């Protein structure tokens, strides 16, 4: 939910 | 026989047998006894070698990878002692905005997260916690919740 991992 | 990734070892300090999982980096005294998806929380500590050395906690992360591992080790000690719980340390110290959800990542299948993170998550049982797990993002403690 913020690019680099969920 | 032992479940996926477990081996028997001997304690360096006491000589008593224990069990170590080379996939999750978990270790425990007790003898240990797949889904499409798992749900995990995590607590990430980033370092100067992280692919993006920055978080909501601080704009430039400068700690060494060795310093990051010491912090992770300390958090694992506090969680295992019951002095602190996983959710509380994740909220306070995880270098990822998922800290605001007590570290919860939600549910994911194979193919979605970095391979070391994925392999550890699928090899944990429900309720189990990893040791330090290294990815390009930094060092993680992973708690499998579902």
């Amino acid at each position: 939910q913020a690019s680099t991992p969920r | 026989k032992l479940p996926p990734g477990w081996e028997k070892a001997m304690s360096r300090s006491s000589g008593r047998v224990y069990y170590f999982n080379h996939i999750t980096n978990a270790s425990q005294w007790e003898r240990p006894s797949e889904p499409a998806r798992v749900r995990c929380s995590h607590l990430l500590v980033k370092h100067s070698q992280s692919r993006r050395p920055s978080s909501w906690r601080q704009e430039k992360i400068t700690r060494t990878k060795e310093e990051a591992l010491e912090l992770i080790n300390g958090y694992i000690q506090k969680i295992k002692s019951g002095e602190e719980d996983f959710e509380s340390l994740a909220s306070q110290f995880s270098d990822c905005s998922s800290a605001k959800a007590r570290g919860d990542l939600g549910a994911f299948s194979r193919g979605q997260m970095q391979k070391p993170f994925e392999d550890a998550s699928f090899a944990l049982r429900t309720g189990e916690m990893s040791g330090p797990v290294f990815t390009d993002s930094g060092i993680h403690i992973i708690l499998r919740t579902e």
